[PDB]
């Protein structure tokens, strides 16, 4: 008693060293007089650096600071589905509290060596530059890296819109981020809606940087629910970048010793022991799946940065999302040449397993070739044939925006560039071929795409390759 | 002999501990307590001296978690650093930095001996003499990139590449023609990785014969860093107890030199280039030179070196390469072609390659092994210029035999057996030799590409042309 | 002509092999330099970031 | 009083209180044995470098004085012996019988204790004995990277150390055991151990020990030095010094300068090189290791000690290319007078230079350097020099005794020469 | 005092009111038993650390050095023995004969080593050219008699060198009186340079100090000023006079050894944060004034061959020529390697020079600079495809940048070639013909290594 509370010496930029406390343990939560609610990370042997979870303003010297007991534990439960709450899952869309029986700490050890199942179940991403080339699958771990304004963004949300008829309930996870934004991100989810399996969880940019901190591991914790029980998860955790800053301003105001770029010595333990908690259990544990997709903000697309790295080298392989492209006028703003996926292919389905296999060719060739056009006013060799169906994938790859793709109808898609029933068509029409070629088949195909559904296979090749025909031979140009 | 918590930063805690006794640098700390009450939470935990701060006072970097330790709890001091499993009982076993198995086939018996796992290197009087080759049964490798008995062989690249067969292979090939066991040593493993490469090995089989060792990433940068440790430790064991050749396989060991830093941070100690640790020289030469063949003994290391951006000169690479006796450099051309292994006949380089070692008859037909390839490298340009016709006869004749030659250093692949059928190969450096000396003679060059494309001997690929009927 | 011309489009197709093949030098040449200039300032970014705090 | 009792361990650098009398630079001693250097002395405290394992000492543990300044066993008794930088035998041939001790720190002869040099240290090499000589008592940086023959030279240097009188002492600084061993067998076949003196500092050891090791080296040799004898000195690698000290400095906490290296880490290579040089005796050769990465000469430590040393260049390609030596000639150079006034005086040139390792003298060497030669093609070229070797040991066997007697060729073997040839 | 602490080259001498700043503290101590050693040290107060205490730098090895010892405070800062006695001796960095001959009168005026520099009522302005014989400097970057000459080169770009062949063309020519103090610089040279004194003729006329590679930081702390007052002496007390400090680096550099056991905040590189300031206070005392003239040449070492590093940067707006060394031009087989369009001079002027001089000075520059910038085209496109008048500037440029190479008598030993001093009109006509274009036809290798530009149509014909 005596001992279990303590009084704050010094109080500002969010942090909070105070006295007593002799029982509080590493990572336990401690109330301020105030209400405000903190944690303590330095146990040293004179005071307790805290970290402030919440207004600092509140708190002068003096006053007390009680201790809980607890690990940073969070609200868990089949009722935050549909609710934006923040990093201590304090609802803040403002219709009224979550009303949650269960919970589970923030802090958690990852499903053991033993403990998981090599991923085979996909992710659907519904974005044909993913899920073909760079592909996805449950209990994986994609990394999108890329510079702001370029889609990052955009291919989390239209992948959770993806979700509905797939079993994922999804966990959007923003730090740093606007609560502009994430506010009207968290809309046009209620207008697809993605509300009725998707959880959001924020800590904006004015938010103090513990939040941030805590934004990412309260989101898994969340989502390890639904994993632990069999079912599938999804978390966006939109930007590391900068919660892995947001540390940084915490650790080195808690003067810790500072490191390479300023980042704390366990920089890197932060986000790994982070990822990692995202798997595919054993069937053994009821094959349940958590996916993570970690975003890495690049500033000039430099991967040679610090945080980038590390994060890098920790998922299974990433998305790099080109700056240029992105204004070039090219949705999404893919990389195909560095975006790899190293679960991949065992994500991907028979159906697209085939269709997909030379789509990497024909793009790859193209990306060390057009680099000459102008001079290629000559052009010459064959060289013009990998150009040929060449600019054209890349006419198939651009898809729209909130405008998810079912793979049914899309390894046709990707089918018919790849036989060359697309490369009679100049690529003005490409775009707009793709577009009634799914109505096409969804009045007079829509036998086709089913086997495609039941079966996740085309062994088919015969018959579309003749009813693929059906189309271009009544198609506009 | 007990001591207590004074602070707890994180993956650094001090201990403390009341006069007379303090534990040794590098004394193992375990940290047992528990649940008194309800506002508390089990502790199992174990910590490593490595300061004195003085005022009976240590400072140890957790192994692991230090989420909900509390100042005060009783440190407990092993007296001895580290100790981990060592022998029969290891192999078809996972551990972890502690030498705890992390699989589910039980725990280790407290009959079991154990070892410390660090100690210095072996004594300049215990190291052997003559520098001996340990033969693989590999053609690309004991041909164009020998291993030296008791050494350091980088190993380059690795996606898609069969990196993981090459080494399955490897454990299988010395286990059997060498009678020795091998460790491998995931430091920082990718856990998904982790747990294929315990499977793949459960279907291969190599496990039989190996440790498995696993510092997986999300591990703190203590565990991280000691890891490579616990595994050689365990190799050690089956080097002096039992005088075998042994295989330590440690899977990017820069996450080990990268943990270094990353520690030596936390410790509070001034960077220096890059951002490196200052004892990094230092702590890669223990890890190096109590890697050796002794009298008794040998220990061979396949260290898979995955440089640091694409920067040959960053004192993390640059210190390994110092280590190095060999470099087998995997690329995925030669893989796309349907040349496995894909071990690079031009990149994959080796010390023992040398008449002085070799002898001629090795170096001879192995360095000529090599130009007949950097004639028919260069010849592709050549050859979408003037065609495979009349580019000069002395060419043409590279061209036909390089073709056989870098398709006759695929192999079968034992471990490949799983799925393909053919049973797989061991040709001896001998037998490796005469069937490139040959070869180079021109005695083959009436005879098909698909010959020698996958094979044993020389002799096989002989065979391999009854197409019958 | 036509044997001149042959040469010509020859002798440029050349000119402009020498010229990406030396260029392409000029990039291991830089390359290095680059990762030294590289080197020297994550160094300097670093030891000027704890120089400043063992100064508090 | 001496005795002090530990305060604070790790790292290699131990503090501790009392030791009251203790002077700068005395080697102390802890309980477990292990020895150490004083390096600072504070009011509350001493600074106490550990030289050897520091997990044996912790706080509390008794250091007690010696009241010897940093010094290493020395004697006739090391020749042939392989010892650490404490002088302390690690081949495991019994303890070294010495007599007598000298100080690791010491003054280099003034410019007055100095003579120019003029008596020439024959490598054996060719490719340097003719282009780049090294006079008895110069400074010779051999600098190259990772793997170009370093080792070997200074190797080939010591067994060719038998004809002249000269005590070698190969110091090998973070260098792998296991290379040095190799290394010290291979001076065992060709009978080395006899004239030469080895010291191991392997990298598994820790920074003190790689900091010190080229001092133990040099005080080791200035004795046979100051006592009219020639003496010759291998660093393989001082790179590992500057980085030894580079990391011991830095754990010190001592503030670093530019490429992290302390800002007397020109003063540490300095004061070593520095120190080797007939009012006393005429009495040593220094012949220092620099690994470059990417052949980079405008390196920091590389350019320093080329601002010392009176350099050899090794090229990193010329050598897997095929030419051992790999000898770069445009950028290697001599300051010092040396040659033999037999040697003072193209692609058939460099068939030449090659040299087959382990195998070395100057008389039938500034012959080849002669031939008589165009004639005959290329390969059979390094071919004809084993063979005109052989031929000139039998019959020119008088022509030699004129080259070496006299070291001057003032006709007769120019005809050797047609002896051999139209042979 | 008691010294209480001992940190490397620094001692922390404990002293009420004893207090002595820039004094020498002599340590002397005799063995007492046989765990001891006799010192003889001399300390100089650097700071006042307070509580009654001063931090000192140490002139020697502070090896067997204990706590508690008793030392002694000269009440003054570092004297050196100057006068007309200094002439044809080795003096130490504290004054003391280490020539083995004699010691010095107790009579002789002992100077402090630090004064305060002249003020701006003292120094000179006047302009006077200095004749060098070497063809580079004269034209594009001529010396100045009493005016400050910088040499800034790398490890072995051939500085030393260049300093001989200075001393030989000058020195030995001028009738005046020479300081050659050798800081941090090489052991071998100091022998080498003594002992052809005795040959040459001017042991008498030259004042030897020394302090070289194996001596503790301190000592090349101070040996530079140790030096600068025995100049000062001839100018301030009686003569022109000619300063040869060979690596003003050493002195900088070993400042850094010492900053940090100071307890000083590091600076840019880790340097010490007053190494501006502690140059400014060693340079302006090397300056003529109405009183004597004193023409100083002093070495500069470039770390890392990296011009922007505090230690020569700083220096060079401490001079009124420079010569800027690059080992590009030393591999080129340019001798010796001086940057003809970075070197510079006050000298350049018309108003200085003469017009003549001037535009051929310039002209020369101009047409190295123009292919400068051609280098990377070169470089890719070999020089096909140029222009028919940018190849001529091409040949030129070479051929000038060639010419610019020269004999150096203090080469020859190695070599074998004689050398040459190249008088100034000979050097400023060589180049006019060649820009002019008499020599066009001439072949590079002609011009290479060479004196007077007859010689170069000499070696031309030899060529065939
Ligand atoms: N003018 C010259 N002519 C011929 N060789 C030279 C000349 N200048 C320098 N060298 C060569 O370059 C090397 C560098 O000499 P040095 O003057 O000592 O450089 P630094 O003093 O700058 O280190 C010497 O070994 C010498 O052989």
């Amino acid at each position: 008693q005596v001992s279990d509370v303590g009084t704050v010496i010094q109080v500002g930029d969010g942090i909070a060293r105070a006295h007593g406390l002799d029982n509080v343990m590493s990572g336990e939560l401690v109330e301020f007089a105030n209400g405000v609610m903190g944690m303590a990370l330095n146990l040293e042997e004179n005071n307790v650096g805290i970290v402030i979870l919440g207004p600092y303003t509140g708190i002068k010297e003096g006053d007390e600071v009680r201790r809980t007991g607890r690990i940073m534990e969070v609200p868990v439960g089949e009722a935050l589905i549909g609710r934006v709450v923040n990093p201590l899952g304090q609802p803040v869309d403002g219709l009224g509290p979550v009303e949650t029986t269960e919970t589970r700490p923030i802090e958690s050890p990852a499903p053991g060596v033993m403990d998981r199942r090599s991923v085979h179940e996909p992710l659907q991403t519904g974005i044909k530059a993913i899920d073909a080339l760079v592909p996805i699958g449950r209990g994986q771990r994609e990394l999108i890296i890329g510079d702001r304004q370029t889609g990052k963004t955009s291919v989390a949300i239209d992948t959770i819109i993806n979700q509905k008829d797939q079993n994922m309930i999804s966990i959007y996870v923003a730090i740093g981020q606007k609560e502009s934004t994430v506010r009207t991100v968290v809309e046009t989810l209620r207008k697809h809606g993605a509300l009725d399996y998707t959880i959001v969880v924020t800590a904006s940019a004015s938010q103090p940087a513990p939040l941030l901190f805590l934004a990412p591991y309260a989101g898994v914790a969340m989502g390890e629910y639904f994993m632990y029980k069999g079912k599938h998860v999804l978390v966006v955790y939109d930007d590391l970048s900068k919660q892995a800053a947001a540390y940084r301003e915490l650790s080195l105001l808690l003067r810790r010793p500072p490191g390479r770029e300023a980042y704390p010595g366990d920089i890197f333990y932060l986000h790994s022991r982070l990822l990692e908690r995202a798997a595919k259990l054993s069937d053994a544990k009821g094959g349940g799946s958590l996916t993570a997709l970690p975003f890495v903000e690049t500033q000039a697309g430099d991967i040679s940065a610090y945080i980038p790295t590390n994060v890098i080298s920790i998922t299974d392989g990433q998305i790099f999302l080109q700056s240029d492209l992105f204004f070039s006028g090219v949705r999404p703003a893919i990389n195909a040449g560095l975006s790899v996926s190293r679960v991949g292919g065992a994500a991907q389905i028979k159906a697209m397993k085939k269709v997909a296999g030379t789509l990497r060719l024909d793009l790859a060739a193209y990306r060390e070739l057009e680099a000459f056009a102008q001079f290629g006013s000559d052009l010459d060799k064959a060289t013009q044939a990998k150009l040929a169906r060449g600019a054209r994938t890349v006419e198939v790859l651009k898809q729209d925006l909130h405008q998810p793709i079912p793979v049914e109808k899309q390894v046709l898609i990707i089918y018919a560039l790849t036989r060359g029933f697309l490369d009679d068509i100049p690529v003005e029409d490409v775009r707009r071929f793709e577009k009634e070629f799914y109505l096409f088949l969804d009045q007079n195909g829509q036998h086709l795409l089913e086997h495609i559904r039941t079966t996740k296979d085309l062994p088919d090749d015969l018959n579309k390759a003749i009813e693929a025909f059906k189309k271009t031979f009544v198609v506009s140009q | 002999t007990r001591g207590r918590v004074i602070q707890v930063m994180g993956p650094v805690v001090d201990v403390k501990f009341e006069n007379g006794h303090l534990p040794a640098i590098y004394n193992a700390l375990k940290i047992q307590h528990k649940a008194r009450n309800e506002n508390e939470v089990d502790i199992d935990l174990t910590l490593e001296v490595a300061l004195h701060l003085g005022d009976d006072t240590v400072r140890t970097i957790a192994m692991a978690s230090t989420d909900g330790l509390i100042r005060g709890m009783e440190v407990i001091d092993t007296g001895a650093p580290i100790s981990v499993p060592v022998g029969e009982v290891t192999l078809g076993r996972v551990f972890n930095v502690l030498g705890e198995p992390i699989d589910l086939e039980g725990d280790i018996p407290a009959d079991a001996r154990r070892d410390p796992i660090h100690r210095p290197a072996p004594k300049f009087e215990e190291l052997a003499t003559e520098v001996e080759i340990l033969e693989t049964g590999i053609k690309v490798v004991d041909l164009l990139a020998p291993y030296i008995k008791g050494g350091k062989i980088g190993l380059f690249g690795g996606a898609g590449v069969g990196k993981t067969v090459l080494i399955q292979e490897l454990i299988h090939n010395i286990a059997q023609e060498h009678g020795g066991i091998s460790v491998f040593a995931g430091v920082g493993e990718r856990t998904r990785e982790g747990n294929d490469l315990y499977h793949e090995m459960k279907d291969s089989g190599v496990i039989s014969k190996t440790a498995m060792v696993f510092g997986q990433m999300n591990e703190p940068p203590g565990a991280r860093m000691r890891v490579a440790l616990t595994g050689l430790t365990m190799a050690e064991y089956f080097r002096d107890e039992q005088g075998q050749d042994v295989l330590l396989f440690i899977d990017n060991i820069f996450r080990f030199t990268q943990a270094g830093s990353e520690v030596s941070a936390l410790l509070g100690r001034m960077p220096s280039a890059v951002g490196y640790q200052p004892t990094l020289a230092t702590e890669m030469g223990q890890l190096q030179e109590r890697i050796t063949s002794t009298a008794k003994g040998s220990i061979t290391s396949i260290q898979a070196i995955y440089v640091p951006a694409d920067d040959y000169t960053d004192p993390a690479p640059a210190t390994t390469f110092s280590h190095l006796d060999a470099t087998t450099n995997l690329e995925r051309k030669l893989a796309e072609m349907g040349i496995y292994p894909a071990v690079d006949p031009l990149a994959s380089t080796s010390r023992a390659l040398a008449p002085e070692i070799v002898g001629e008859e090795h170096y001879q037909v192995a360095r000529k092994v090599q130009q007949t390839l950097q004639r028919y490298k260069e010849l592709q340009d050549i050859i979408a210029i003037l065609g495979m016709d009349e580019l000069s006869d002395e060419d043409k004749l590279v061209v036909h035999r390089a073709r056989r030659i870098q398709f006759f250093l695929s192999q079968n692949f034992h471990v490949a057996e799983q799925f393909t059928g053919q049973p797989g190969s061991y040709v001896p450096v001998k037998e490796t030799v005469r069937g490139f000396k040959e070869i180079l003679e021109g005695k083959y060059d009436h005879l098909p590409e698909d010959a020698f494309r996958l094979v044993g001997r020389i002799e096989e690929v002989v065979e391999k042309a009854k197409a019958m009927g | 002509l036509l044997d001149a011309k042959a040469s010509e489009h020859a002798a440029r197709m050349t000119a402009m092999k020498n010229a990406t093949d030396n260029a392409n030098e000029l990039i291991r040449t830089l390359t290095l330099s680059y990762n030294r200039a590289r080197q020297a300032a994550i160094t300097q970014e670093i030891t000027e970031i704890v120089a400043g705090a063992n100064a508090l």
